[PDB]
């Protein structure tokens, strides 16, 4: 295969990025895929399985994967941990019994052999109710802060609202796209 | 080329399956017609990127009726698969269906089909190709099955079972179909439940395969090559610690079965691919 | 924050001005009827033994979980049940619900209602036309053929529980 080739392959690789979104169930990790494209929320059901959305975005093509955050759900998450180019977990601000399961969830998923080359963004969604969390509570709750081998950050936002998150997608992308290539 | 300006032409082409399905000369015409049409985005099907859904979805209502004849559904495969070399497969099964509810209406397709036909081999292609884009679903293949013990006289055999049978029979045939077997095993050996189940007999089925296979007969050669591209797209798409086990019993068997000798490129090719897909499973990943 | 936890043998009731978009969580109840009015923003039940709880219309998903002998009566967009065992819920989807670790599960068309309820429907947005009680998925039993022996649909004869 000649050099001509080699970069012709390296160009339509790096314009198509991945992005696995993951996170507890009743996070809004369906919800804020739909709002994210212009689609309705009000006739989303529960994902019973798993969906993927090939949209375009300043200039990059970003395959979007969503998998239940239900407990038979997670024993194969590891079936999606394959040129993963950046991990979105999601976190119910308004759940407070639940928060160890997040940062249970989310300390497994940082010591993961495929997943250490990829830009960790958490989204604490439903900020719009009136027990949510604020974003430092949750910086707080989930460990965020002891992370250093993972580009992470943590931004509140609220699907039902479409508020902040495209200035989180928009720093995942800028923070993707400051490294060169990735690991095979 | 800045869009495709050929829709209407492929979406009669498409609409005129349902009544072209019962000639022989207009058959050929339109195949050669929708050949063409795709072959001008040969050099940058990403063109077609926004298309591939509709087409897709046209083709699949044809293929997912069930007062579909095997001969109009045969076509419909054929032009399925003619989208999958022009965008890929890569990138094309992206968009096919993946909910539970399409795993047993593809696997009992997968068991209408005819091995000895070889005029129909662009069916099968899809078939395995469909049934491995659907091993995805994060569920177990028992849970699926519900009650095996409902016939009486002869128990049902399961799906995780029967997929199993397919695969090993399709990795030792002649056609474009063993290359569909090893993207399905790749999507199907790698999962918990499979892991703990079939992993250790496809492991002997591969170990017996290369250890009484030659690169002389010819269908020997065709059980080397599935082989090795199963066992490379296994230990490429498979995790560490679940295969680390099986990496020493591999290797001594892979030294043992002389490929540098041989006079075959694709064998050595496969050879050297396996041996540097085992290398890997010894260290651990750095981040550079 | 709202709602009620460790209860006993206690009946209680709320009005809108309590329910006014709020998250209602009802944690550790036996033996206690609830009786909500209003339109609450989330709805969950948690460690519920003999409980009746019932509630009107809701703005997203409602969350059963390690309940049983409880009686439901709700009409959300979403609901989602984890390890619930001999429940009667008379439930209004209008998306779909979902039945998880559940077992002898019992469902019927919600048909409560109380003084100003138009107007409860008014705020929460549910499109009243859209009804799906009869449409559960099963995690555990994902069969094409067989029905799961984790849920039925509920007899008209059971229907006719006595609420007063
Ligand atoms: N109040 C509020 N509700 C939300 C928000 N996002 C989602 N929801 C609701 O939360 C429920 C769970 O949504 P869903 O996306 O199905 O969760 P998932 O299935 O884990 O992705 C749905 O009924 C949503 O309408 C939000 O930002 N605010
Ligand atoms: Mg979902």
């Amino acid at each position: 295969m000649g050099l001509l080739t080699i970069l012709k392959k390296m160009k339509q690789k790096e314009r198509e990025l991945r992005l696995l979104m993951l996170g507890l169930d009743n996070a809004g990790k369906t919800t804020i895929l739909k709002k994210f494209n212009g689609e309705d929320i009000d006739t989303i059901s529960p994902t019973l399985g798993f969906n993927i959305k090939t949209l375009e975005h300043r200039g990059f093509k970003l395959n979007i994967w969503d998998v239940g955050g239900q407990k038979s759900l997670r024993s194969y998450w590891r079936n999606y941990f394959e040129s993963t180019d950046g991990l979105i977990w999601v976190v119910d601000s308004a759940d407070r019994q639940r928060m160890q399961d997040c940062q249970r969830e989310l300390q497994s998923l940082l010591v993961e052999e495929r997943l250490a080359g990829a830009t960790l963004l958490i989204f604490a969604n439903k900020q719009d109710l009136p027990g949510a969390l604020s974003s430092n509570a949750i910086r707080e709750v989930l460990e965020l802060d002891s992370i250093r081998s993972h580009h992470w950050c943590i931004q509140g936002c609220s699907a039902v609202t479409g508020e902040n998150l495209l200035p989180g997608i928009d720093w995942l992308l800028d923070d993707i796209s400051s490294r060169i290539f990735t690991a095979d | 080329l800045e869009a495709f300006g050929e829709s209407a032409e492929t979406r009669a082409l498409l609409g005129r399956l349902r009544e072209v399905h019962g000639g022989g000369a207009e058959r050929e015409v339109a195949l050669e017609r929708f050949r063409v049409i795709m072959d001008k985005y040969q050099e940058q099907p990403h063109l077609l990127d926004p298309h591939l859904e509709w087409m897709m979805n046209l083709l699949l209502d044809i293929v997912q009726d069930q007062t579909s004849p095997a001969s109009l559904v045969h076509l419909a495969f054929k032009f399925l698969y003619i989208i999958t070399k022009v965008r890929g497969y890569k990138t094309f099964l992206r968009l096919f269906p993946h909910e539970v509810a399409d795993v047993e209406p593809v696997l009992d397709l997968v068991t209408i089909q005819n091995p000895k036909d070889h005029e129909a081999w662009e069916t099968r292609y899809m078939l395995l190709l469909w049934l491995s884009v659907t091993c995805l679903i994060p569920f177990d293949f028992s849970r699926l099955d519900g009650n095996l013990l409902t016939q009486p006289g002869q128990a049902r055999m399961s799906i995780m079972d029967r997929i199993l049978q397919i695969a090993e029979s399709y990795l030792i045939v002649s056609d474009k179909a063993r290359d569909a077997a090893a993207v399905l095993v790749s999507r199907f050996i790698t999962r918990p439940d499979v892991k703990q189940s079939k992993m250790a007999e496809f492991l002997d089925w591969s170990l017996c395969n290369l250890a009484r296979s030659s690169f002389q007969t010819m269908q020997g050669v065709i059980t080397m090559d599935g082989t090795l591209q199963a066992l490379a797209q296994i230990f490429k798409h498979g995790k560490r610690e679940d295969c680390l086990p099986y990496a020493a019993t591999v290797l001594r068997c892979l030294d043992g079965c002389r490929l540098p000798e041989s006079n075959q490129t694709l064998l050595r090719k496969l050879g050297v691919k396996l041996v540097q897909r085992l290398g890997l499973t010894f260290l651990k990943p750095k981040v550079a | 924050v709202c709602g009620f936890s460790n209860l006993e043998s206690q009946v209680l009731e709320k009005r809108a001005s309590e329910l006014h978009q709020r998250d209602v969580l009802l944690t550790e109840l036996s033996n206690c009827t609830v009786r909500l009015y209003g339109n609450p923003n989330t709805l969950r039940l948690t460690k519920a033994h003999s409980c009746k709880l019932l509630c009107g219309p809701v703005s997203t998903s409602v969350f059963l979980e390690d309940c049983s002998d409880c009686v439901l009566a709700v009409a959300c967009q979403q609901l989602r049940i984890h390890s619930t065992k001999d429940t009667r819920i008379f439930l209004q989807v209008t998306s779909r619900a979902i039945v998880e670790d559940c077992s002898g599960i019992q469902f019927a068309p919600y048909t409560w209602s109380y003084p100003e309820i138009d107007k409860d429907f008014e705020s929460s947005g549910l499109d009243r036309s859209k009804n799906n009680w009869n449409d559960v998925d099963d995690f555990n039993w994902l069969a094409r053929d067989m029905a799961s022996p984790n849920w039925s649909i509920l007899p008209e004869e059971e229907r006719n529980i006595q609420w007063d």
